[PDB]
């Protein structure tokens, strides 16, 4: 029965990461 | 988990060179000035007496 260590949660998405900056046209 | 602290974002904006600038009421060229004299009646007689 007990298996300390067995599959618990599946992995998702773990380690997030992010964009920087998307920046933007203010130009012309 | 603790994705070292997931990525945060970067810091766009700031469209502008702190420069400020703009000029008032600038220089104007001088006004060749207008030699004084006196207006007058050069004729040729001036006292035939």
């Amino acid at each position: 029965p007990g298996a300390p260590g067995s599959q618990g949660a599946p992995g998702l998405q773990g380690a997030p990461g992010a964009p920087g900056s998307q920046g933007a046209p203010g130009l012309q | 988990g603790a994705p070292g602290a997931p990525g945060s974002q970067g810091a766009p904006g700031l469209q502008g060179a702190p420069g400020a600038p703009g000029s008032q009421g600038a220089p104007g060229l001088q006004g060749a000035p207008g030699a004084p004299g006196s207006q007058g009646a050069p004729g040729l007689q001036g006292a035939p007496g």
